[PDB]
């Protein structure tokens, strides 16, 4: 079991679960790492922007840099300090005299942040379009969006820049890049009240009132829910106007959610209020059929028994999407 | 020691484990079978609702499970064509998933799992697969992946408009699992897919606490997504998070577990260190949950390696939100660690103390004494510079200077100037 | 190297395949070595002859003029899933040889999406 | 004060303690006290003199740490620390229970975790 060494596989056995994303691939890594009888490395987190000191150490045991280890927990290199090591920091202050060290610790970061997330720092993926530039010029990308760079504004940056902020040294990477930002900027340049409310029994219709709000947000109808659970605080003030706000109004009849609007002539229930100024205001009222039976007129207050006369629509908990159609037809 | 009991209740089960395989072996038509995955069923799940230490029990016997009879058996027993059949053996599934057996069921067959999501109507069967799915997202981005070009994420957004309550649970922390778990793109088919307009309904609920609390923790991870984060607002979504982390506690649901290991929990302090206020709070809320059962157990340590604690000294010193701010000093002493004060937002106006203050509310009180040599003041901080402190203030690691200008840049996004 | 710069130099002189390395750590290959400027040869390609950067160079700018480097089936294969699989393997080569757009049922499972 | 102690005695009625055959944690710290004993050279020769340290490492051999670390379930950060000099004297008697001691301690805390 030693030609694998003096041959070096290991290493790359190393590397083939470190930066590994391949199941079979890793397992039959795993597989020779054991029968070796080596050390499995964990595979290394891909939030490297999020890398705290710990596996910064983690990490640089698992390149057989284990030897820094002291110098970086001395230093509290972290997933920011970290990817935007450089040269003078490392030689001078982090002691790795050799240059000769420093090509090959900058290779593997390379490799790192070519393997390295960004989903917490870019917001327009300058990765993968480094990304589709060259494979290897992902190696960047938090060297850009340290500088509050994107996409859309890529286009005026000048080479010197991306030498002295953007860190980057190869020249010509840097002519690469820029001439593609020209282009960037000349074939893709990149360029610069409700209609729905619900009403809806607090307990009974909330479930099937999301699911309304749901399908039509998902149709774009600029549909308004009543966010408070607690129905109090400012009683009935902005609700009644997000009410004249939409021209349709929306309401599950589910059970149980008209016996505390009956005989309630002094306006109380919010429900019920909603009712009395949508129907004022002549909105597109819209009355949803779902195990709710339909009441005596004058059990409820006048103000709010013209509701009974809108169509009532049954809804389907299977063809909800036929359901939402046939809503969608009644809108305006 | 204890092992020695779980290896006692080992030598009852794993004779009953030896007479299930036995009944499992005669391809009964739908009596035999299902007889043995029914009993072998309660046989672990006592194993899981065993009061005494009863976890590794149940490792055990999914162990053995594997090692005996595998999972192919399993595997086979979900095409059997018999209804019954396919719902009983994915009940036995939903609670043998360890790891290994993620791995296992992974790389055999995951595809006839994937098969049995085009089928939704039993509402048993349906609570299983979802379960069965929820462990497997937690396995590998490759695996979530491979369920994203499968219907493996279809399936649990067709199961949103339903009403079973462990159904949705399991939909919930499913989606959850799978966006901590998924990856860069597959944030992005999630949102394409409308994820968050389908969380909306369970977070909404008036019906379970957990279902909402994971489903709101579902969209607030998502939130550390950038790229869909625009998407996520226009959802309106985040709104629900806030007030309900209010209403309820971290400790009367964190005695509803009794968690987390250092990588699962480890896996949420970028929910802490976000810009966004749904990512803070419900970050400091499962902490607070887990400092609790971490600090009844004893087991106080894991936090400081992951570190969250620095940011718990973060959520309170440039916090401005209430609820915010108490759940995290609630962390910081369930973790009994030094709550600092919120410090002071004229720091145009800061004296010397505050000076000192500050700088160990960084740990870098390692420096108050420099500083107080050298009278840094509000002015004087906010003007400190390169050759100043390397040179003068003897920070002699720019990969110091490099940090405390980090933090010296948040404290002024946060520093207020009406004076000035 | 991607394109084979070793032997583009190799033409240009039996000694300039000295650099094949030195550049294609560059990103740079065929096509897009007409744009590169003599400071980047001495920084970037670490080329320390002088004439041989005006020679590579004047060699480039040539490159981008005479020889520019300029930027469903037709056919399915249903085949008995042990007897006929060689032969069928046979007719893809044959058929894609030709230029025939054929599809071969890659699967060996037979299974997952029915 | 240990010099009081043995002055009056006190090994030799630690004695028929630590030798009975009615319990088990009776002789075990019967004996811890002679043991801790053991680190005073200067009662050591009467001590030993007594007769009773030879009943510890029998003892020791016949019981377990975990049967009576159950039996707990044990000291703070100050009863756990009174004991370490009992590891690092030069006598037998002192390490084995010492060893004893911590192992039983050592599987408390680590089903707490601490």
């Amino acid at each position: 079991t030693k030609v694998f060494s003096d041959i070096g596989a290991i290493q790359s056995l190393k590397r083939l679960v470190s930066y590994s994303t391949n199941g079979t691939k890793s397992a039959l890594a795993k597989r020779a790492l054991r029968l070796l009888g080596e050390e499995v490395p964990r595979p290394i987190l891909p939030s490297v922007p999020s890398w705290k000191e710990a596996e910064v150490q983690t990490w640089l045991q698992q390149i057989g840099f284990s030897k820094y280890c002291e110098s970086f927990r001395e230093q509290q290199v972290d997933g920011d300090l970290l990817l935007r090591l450089t040269e003078e920091e490392l030689q001078t202050d982090l002691g790795m005299k050799s240059g000769i060290t420093r090509k090959r610790f900058f290779r593997e970061l390379t490799e790192l942040k070519t393997f390295a997330n960004y989903s917490t720092c870019d917001r327009s993926n300058l990765a993968d379009w480094l990304g589709s530039l060259d494979p290897r010029f992902r190696q960047y990308t938090y060297g850009l969006v340290s500088c509050g760079l994107d996409r859309s504004l890529l286009h005026r940056v000048s080479e010197q820049q991306l030498l002295e902020d953007c860190g980057i040294h190869l020249g010509v990477h840097r002519a690469r890049i820029l001439t593609a930002a020209r282009e960037m900027l000349h074939s893709p340049l990149p360029c610069t009240t409700p209609d729905v409310f619900i009403s809806y029994r607090r307990n009974s219709g909330s479930q099937l009132a999301s699911l309304l709000k749901v399908h039509l947000q998902l149709h774009g109808f600029s549909v308004f829910i009543d966010v408070e659970k607690l129905e109090a605080g400012k009683f009935e003030d902005k609700l009644i106007q997000s009410v004249m706000g939409a021209r349709n109004f929306v309401l599950v009849l589910s059970p149980g959610a008209l016996d505390k609007c009956m005989q309630d002539h002094d306006c109380k229930d919010w429900v019920h209020k909603q009712i009395v100024t949508a129907l004022s205001c002549g909105k597109n009222i819209v009355p949803i059929i779902d195990g709710f039976e339909w009441p005596e007129p004058q059990v409820l207050p006048e103000d709010m028994q013209a509701v009974l006369t809108f169509n009532g629509i049954k809804w389907s908990h299977e063809y909800q999407e036929a359901t939402i159609e046939k809503i969608i037809r009644f809108l305006q | 020691g204890a092992g020695t009991e779980v290896q006692d209740a080992l030598e009852r089960a794993l004779p009953e484990l030896q007479q299930a395989l036995s009944a499992l072996k005669q391809a009964g038509g739908a009596r035999a079978v299902g007889a043995g995955l029914a009993e072998v069923f309660q046989l672990v799940e006592e194993a899981w609702l065993l009061p005494a230490v009863g976890r590794e029990v149940a490792q055990g016997l999914c162990d053995a499970i594997r090692l005996d009879g595998g999972l192919d058996l399993l595997l086979r027993l979900l095409q059997a064509p018999e209804l019954e059949t396919r719902v009983q053996a994915a009940r036995l599934l939903e609670q043998i998933l360890v790891a290994e057996n993620r791995d296992r069921v992974a790389r055999i067959g995951l595809g006839v799992i994937l098969n049995l999501a085009k089928e939704r109507e039993p509402v048993e069967l349906a609570r299983s697969v979802a379960g069965i799915l929820e462990h497997m997202f937690k396995h590998s981005e490759e695996t979530c992946q491979r369920l994203v070009a499968a219907g493996g994420l279809d399936a649990v957004l067709y199961w949103c408009r339903r009403t079973d309550p462990a159904l949705l649970r399991h939909c919930a922390l499913a989606l959850g699992n799978c966006a901590l778990h998924g990856g860069q793109a597959v944030q992005r088919r999630m949102v394409e897919k409308r994820a968050a307009e389908w969380l909306f309904p369970l977070a909404f609920s008036k019906e379970d606490e957990l279902l909402r609390l994971h489903a709101c923790l579902a969209v607030a991870v998502l939130a550390t997504n950038k790229e869909v984060e625009r998407e996520v607002e226009r959802s309106g979504t985040l709104a629900l998070v806030e007030p309900l982390v209010a209403s309820l506690d971290p400790g009367r649901f964190a005695r509803c577990l009794v968690g987390r290991g250092p990588d699962d929990l480890q896996r949420l302090v970028p929910l802490l260190d976000s810009n966004r206020l749904e990512a803070q709070c419900i970050g400091a809320f499962y902490l607070c949950a887990e400092a609790a059962i971490k600090s009844l157990q004893g087991k106080t340590k894991v936090f400081s390696d992951i570190g969250a604690i620095q940011s718990l000294k973060r959520l309170v010193s440039y916090s401005t939100n209430g609820t915010k701010s108490a759940l995290a000093k609630r962390a910081l002493r369930l973790l009994g660690e030094e709550v600092p004060r919120p410090i002071l937002p004229s720091v145009p106006s800061w004296k010397e103390a505050e000076v000192q203050t500050w700088l160990q509310q960084i740990g870098f009180s390692k420096y108050c004494e420099s500083f107080r040599e050298q009278q840094v003041d509000g002015d004087l901080l906010l003007r400190l510079t390169e050759e100043e402190l390397q040179t003068d203030l003897g920070m002699k690691s720019g990969i110091t200077r490099k940090r405390f200008f980090r933090e010296l840049t948040e404290l002024k996004t946060f520093a207020n100037y009406s004076t000035c």
